């Protein structure tokens, strides 16, 4: 085929300023007066949207933040003008030859000043007790931009192993992050103990929060 | 208008054929062509091949030769794409294209997404994640549906009958150590609305025709 | 019959295979063909047929290997002049004409004969269309692609005609035998025919001159439009 690579991996750009998402190729793809560079925005959620193909050409309905500059060698693809609503993927595309490989992508997203978590917890429900696992949630909110971690304490006794993590995505207009983090114990091991705290960590916080609740009393 | 329209999710075996089948409304059927693209999840983006809707003239990757056998329908304008003998690496996602020419794509369809494995299929289970008993937080209080257990991916969780989507925080569906996938869609909605509006959540699961309630 | 003409250009299947290659090289083409086959259908479409015994069943198997959707409505009719002709595509290779299409860029420019007897390329000698007879494969070829273009034909034609000859519109041309007759009007509505006022001009009271006054009488009975922008 050809190979290509996109050279930045990815960005955080705050918004009213500009980004750069450029790609290079390893031989010309500009040949008899035609280059083939197709840039793609891919949101998740969404099939991607043409954007500036054969490396002048801003489709109609896409708007005018846009300049995309194609050669023999260097693409890069600059957006002025970014906005909240810009958080996906910018993936480039060749035409030249007969393999019509892409490129691998780039995340970009948006750079907020740091917002302060809000904890809740819930305890497991009665359907829940009497259906056979337990799991506790520690749902928080504008709380990941790649930060860290919840921290379980179960009777003062840690318990790892059984603690996953789930990060929604970057969100359109505020950009809020959250995570819910269960913690799968049985019943024995759910009614062993009394205290099933959790303890937060945040750069934007200063404090560890530890909301807890007693077991059966809440 | 000018739109494409493919067929849904399919949680296929190892070595069953795969036949996706788009459909085009908003112009006429033998002016462009219809080609397929693929999307490995967190990957890039990998062509399959194309066919032309006027004489039934195919034209293939030199990597997905022979598995792929592109065909169409002019009389009821649907366009094809057929793999055939899978196996466990190929899951990934595929996109109906039409192109103005060889060489862009302006139109697309919604997404197909194809997963390859053996075991069964697993109905999620609800529960009522309640609100907080100690209910001091100004009007940013939240109740939440705990749902477990899919073994195919898809779900869009309708808490309330579609209604309820400011709030709505789902997240993704994430494999959990036991091996099946589970999420947390809660709504952050005023404590005063919390007690008020009956917050009935109605998942969804297409495979396995589960349309559940809980208040 | 044979005689009497020029014969076959030189170098034919070598400019046959190069110059469709630069079609599915510049052009990515709606189906990536074999450009070698392009000419083997080409070579039983006329090889060894006796000149002006050729009909238009002959080369409809290139012609279903060559099926293109021509963009409708950008479209342009040619007539007179060559070299204006390719001036005028060349500023307006948005508006697709058959000597942008894919069987004008095969087979534009050349002339083919071929004795009747056995497989040999007569590169001498050739039938031409007055002299000997107005059969032979070059016009046959003509003649088909320019119905099919015309017919495929949409919405608006910007015509070109010369004037420098004292007939305008001649009435035997292929413009006036086959183009004009299947212009197809319950698609095409406004012909805005484009008069030249280069070379030498038949008369005055242009646009009034006659044989665009013949073609300004309306051939349709359904009355579709006729115009004449000029030129001067």
């Amino acid at each position: 085929d050809i190979v290509l690579t996109q050279s930045p991996a990815s960005l955080a750009v705050s918004p009213g300023q500009r980004a750069t998402i450029t790609c290079r190729a390893s031989e010309s793809v500009d040949n008899f007066g035609i280059t083939f560079m197709h840039w793609y925005q891919q949101k998740p959620g969404q099939p991607p949207k043409l954007l500036i193909y054969r490396a002048s050409n801003l489709e109609s309905g896409v708007p005018a933040r846009f300049s995309g500059s194609g050669s023999r060698t260097d693409f890069t693809l600059t957006i002025n003008p970014v906005e909240a609503n810009d958080t996906a993927n910018y993936y480039c595309q060749q035409s030249s030859k007969d393999p019509r490989t892409f490129g691998q992508g780039t995340k970009l997203e948006i750079k907020r000043t740091v917002a302060a978590p809000s904890v809740f917890i819930f305890p497991p429900s009665d359907e829940q007790l009497k259906s056979g696992t337990a799991s506790v949630v520690c749902l928080l909110n504008n709380f990941y931009p790649r930060e860290a971690k919840v921290q379980w304490k179960v009777d003062n006794a840690l318990q790892s192993g059984n603690s996953q993590e789930s990060v929604t995505e970057q969100d359109s207009k505020d950009s809020t992050y959250s995570l819910s983090s269960t913690l799968t114990l049985s019943k024995a091991d759910y009614e062993k103990h009394k205290v099933y705290a959790c303890e937060v960590t945040h750069q934007g916080l200063s404090s560890p929060v530890t909301k807890s609740f007693n077991r059966g009393e809440c | 208008q000018v739109q494409l329209v493919q067929s849904g999710s399919e949680l296929k075996k190892p070595g069953a054929s795969v036949k996706v089948s788009c459909k085009a409304s908003g112009y006429t059927f033998t002016d462009y062509n219809v080609h397929w693209i693929r999307q490995a999840p967190g990957q890039g983006l990998e062509w399959i091949g194309y066919f032309y809707p006027r004489n039934g003239a195919t034209h293939y990757n030199q990597k997905f030769t022979g598995r792929a056998v592109l065909s169409a329908d002019t009389s009821v304008s649907t366009a094809y794409l057929q793999i055939s003998s899978l196996k466990a690496e190929d899951t990934a996602v595929y996109f109906c294209a039409r192109g103005e020419t060889p060489g862009t794509f302006p139109y697309w369809g919604q997404g197909t997404l194809v997963t390859v494995s053996s075991a069964s299929t697993k109905g999620p289970s609800v529960f009522p994640l309640a609100p907080s008993s100690k209910s001091t937080s100004g009007g940013t209080a939240a109740l939440g549906c705990l749902v477990k257990d899919y073994f195919p991916e898809p779900v869009t969780v309708s808490w309330n009958s579609g209604a309820l989507t400011s709030g709505v925080h789902t997240f993704p569906a994430v494999l959990q150590s036991s091996g099946l996938y589970s999420l947390s869609s809660v709504v952050t909605v005023p404590s005063s609305s919390l007690g008020t509006q009956t917050y009935i959540c109605n998942v969804n699961h297409k495979p396995s025709n589960t349309k559940v309630d809980k208040k | 019959q044979q005689w009497s003409g020029p014969g076959t250009t030189k170098r034919f299947p070598e400019t046959v295979l190069a110059r469709c290659v630069k079609y599915t090289e510049i052009h990515p083409e709606m189906r990536h063909v074999d450009c070698q086959s392009v000419w083997d259908a080409f070579k039983g479409a006329f090889i060894s047929k006796h000149p002006c015994n050729i009909t238009e069943e002959d080369y409809q198997p290139l012609m279903k290997l060559g099926t293109q959707t021509v963009p409708c409505n950008k479209i342009l009719l040619w007539s007179r002049i060559k070299d204006l002709a390719h001036q005028f595509t060349q500023v307006q290779r948005d508006m697709f004409t058959l000597e942008d299409t894919l069987l004008g860029y095969l087979a534009d420019d050349l002339t083919w004969c071929g004795e009747f007897n056995t497989s040999k390329i007569n590169y001498q000698s050739c039938p031409d269309w007055r002299k000997d007879c107005s059969n032979n494969p070059v016009s046959v070829f003509w003649k088909t692609v320019s119905r099919r273009f015309a017919e495929a034909a949409c919405d608006v034609v910007h015509v070109m005609l010369n004037g420098s000859r004292s007939k305008i519109f001649d009435k035997n041309s292929t413009f006036g035998s086959v183009e004009v007759h299947n212009l197809q009007p319950e698609k095409v509505q406004t012909l805005e025919a484009w008069v030249i006022h280069g070379g030498r001009e038949d008369s005055r009271d242009l646009c009034q001159d006659p044989t665009i006054k013949e073609l300004e009488s309306i051939i349709s009975k359904r009355n579709i439009q006729f115009s004449c922008k000029n030129i001067y």
